[PDB]
């Protein structure tokens, strides 16, 4: 029989991950009132930049439009633009306005928290620079560290009970979770990851949490721990026979609990 | 396990020493009465032994004494043995009299 | 030596009026014999994994079993048991054999 | 037979190592629900990216297909695509659909665990970025550490046995073992690497494993240990005579164990 | 030399304290006899100091 409480942490949903990078070199025109730690929603303007890479080809398209070039010549110059990295939305502004686009605006692709923001005003911008690292926490991630010693048990676990110290009303039963393939080496612990709805934003990345496991094993041969005479390499027990005579037996131990 | 968990014998001994005492926090006055602040800490369960902390990651994942050792109830080194009628070891007691009594 | 091999007491659990010893020790298999001691696993401060023989020679020897002293002089007592004869005859017969042989 | 136990680590199989990198520059279109610590299988989609590097030569191939070019002129162009990075599977798609390939999917080359995932949605991708590091654990590895002074204990005929505290219900079969050429200078130990069957994936990298070795010595006279008296300057045994007479005899001790 | 070797006086004093004692390892049973485990460590030579 087991009744244990595993240490656990609340972290960002890594399937809701975005790193915003310019598609071509340029310079920052203005940066919006944002910084690492700030909460952003999809569509939120990050910065305004100027990009001269696509202007030569935009001219090429506008010139084509003035002289009624083939429909397939136009689709072509348009395809070389999007292959050049120019965002599909910006290409639309090109055709709609019939003017070359040089000033663009990068926005947040998803809801989340800015964990990185490497570009400020007055800076040039490169394609390997990160303007914004945005991570979501609505479906929040909680990972528990479980002592390797009971991998034989948790592999078949039915349910756990999740509790967070900072929120005594967000305690719920956990019936879905994934037991990761690798175990931490510093602390020899299995890694169990679960997902928790967090619309209210009650659970925050960095918070502490506890994962409770109350369960029993499959029936096995049981004896009192005191009964096991174990050297480092030889474990045995002293059986008492019919007449009451002592007879040391060799035994193989599975594992003990409580 | 000491090697696997990177914990020295000395570290184990030190952890133990810091996990078996009680402490007093003086007293606090509530409703004109004296409330004695008493802090637990006495080792009194095998589990208590098992949960002797040895190490802790930034994550908050601790390594316990149960990780590097098994805590069992055994006999101490016998410095005296008593046997009765050649059919069993026993626990005895002797009464010593003051010298001139 | 005192903890890994020997079972030196390290502390005492408090249980009401009673007290019981706590100790640290390797399983017996590690400290079974001289050869076992020569392979006694040691985790060094720098996390090097060595054996006891790497830092020490372990040798069997003979010496004092117990030091009886009388008036600050070493002494050994010979226990003689004669019960058929009378004492004085035996002691005088011992005094002869001893003085001559 | 010398018996001795050594601590060992369960680690990733390094002959099942894969580091995925794009054959050419481009930008991320989509990234799949994946992250470091996740298990992937061979064929699992990692991400979708757009690569403009091969479009010119591709279209050049398609037009020859129109203007009845020679099979030699056709093959010759497919060869330029191949040694330009374009994956064979993708080239096969070019010939089958007669369409220019711009968007590609990178898939897991092998079964294993993602140990690195440096690209997220919204980024550009470079030839040196690692989209995924994938390490396999089926023929899982187990490396045992033997103190340098006990090098003699391990011979070719040595019999090994492995157990993992996490899986007492598991008898593991050793595929093969090797004594590595050098010693870990950090710990002053010899490295003994074992390959273990792990089809059911019960052995997770980072786990603890106890290695027991049995080694046979040269033939020597054998007696129990309680039968030997050692006073430091002399070793002796008590022999029993044909008459039952107990006669002492001096002996020279070679070594002892178990 | 303390400066050249980067060793403080306090460190020297502490090292000394840990190099002049003996220790007992209880005893081990061989041939039904009691073998007392005795560990050296007493400072007794100038070299020992060195």
């Amino acid at each position: 029989t087991f009744a244990q409480s595993f240490p656990a942490n609340v972290s960002y949903n890594e399937y809701q991950y975005a790193i915003v990078q310019a598609r071509a070199a340029g310079f920052i025109d203005k940066v919006y009132p944002l910084t690492v730690g700030d909460k952003v929603q999809k569509g939120t303007p990050l910065l305004d930049l100027t990009i001269p890479d696509w202007v030569e080809a935009q001219s090429e398209y506008l010139l084509l439009r003035e002289t009624g070039g083939t429909a397939t010549q136009t689709e072509g110059i348009l395809e070389r633009l999007r292959l050049a990295g120019m965002p599909e939305a910006d290409i639309r502004r090109l055709i709609a306005t019939q003017k070359i686009q040089t000033r663009f605006t990068l926005k947040a692709p998803i809801d989340g928290v800015i964990t990185a923001f490497d570009l400020r005003a007055g800076m040039n911008i490169a394609k390997d620079n990160v303007v914004a690292k945005i991570q979501g926490m609505d479906p929040v991630w909680v990972t528990a560290a479980i002592p390797e010693s009971i991998a034989w048990l948790v592999k078949d676990a039915s349910q756990f009970t999740l509790t967070v110290p900072a929120r005594p009303d967000k305690t719920l039963t956990i019936r879905k979770w994934t037991l990761l393939p690798g175990v931490d080496a510093a602390t020899r612990t299995l890694q169990l990851r679960l997902e928790v709805d967090n619309a209210d934003e009650a659970l925050k990345p960095g918070m502490n949490a506890w994962l409770q496991l109350n369960t029993a094993s499959e029936p096995m041969l049981l004896i009192p721990s005191q009964a096991l005479i174990d050297t480092g390499s030889e474990q045995r027990v002293i059986t008492v026979d019919a007449d009451g005579r002592f007879v040391p037996k060799r035994v193989a131990v599975f594992q003990a609990s409580q | 396990r000491l090697a696997q968990y990177g914990i020295s014998l000395a570290e184990v001994k030190s952890a133990l020493d810091a996990s078996n005492q009680e402490a007093g926090g003086s007293s606090i006055e509530l409703a004109e009465a004296e409330y004695m602040v008493r802090a637990s800490g006495y080792l009194q369960t095998l589990d208590d032994f098992n949960h002797i902390v040895l190490k802790a990651s930034e994550n908050g994942v601790p390594v316990y004494l149960r990780d590097v050792a098994k805590v069992q109830i055994g006999p101490e080194m016998r410095r005296g043995i008593a046997e009765l009628n050649g059919e069993g070891e026993v626990a005895g007691g002797v009464v010593i009299l003051r010298s001139g009594k | 030596v005192t903890s890994a091999v020997g079972g030196a007491m390290v502390g005492e659990t408090v249980e009401g009026i009673a007290r019981y010893p706590i100790n640290l020790r390797y399983p017996q298999s590690w400290r079974d014999s001289p050869q076992a001691l020569r392979q006694l696993p040691i985790l060094t401060p720098m996390k090097q994994q060595i054996t006891l023989a790497d830092v020490a020679d372990i040798k069997v020897s003979t010496g004092p079993s117990m030091l009886k002293t009388e008036n600050a002089r070493p002494t050994s007592w010979i226990y003689i048991d004669a019960r058929d004869r009378d004492m004085v005859s035996v002691v005088h017969d011992l005094q002869k054999a001893i003085a001559e042989k």
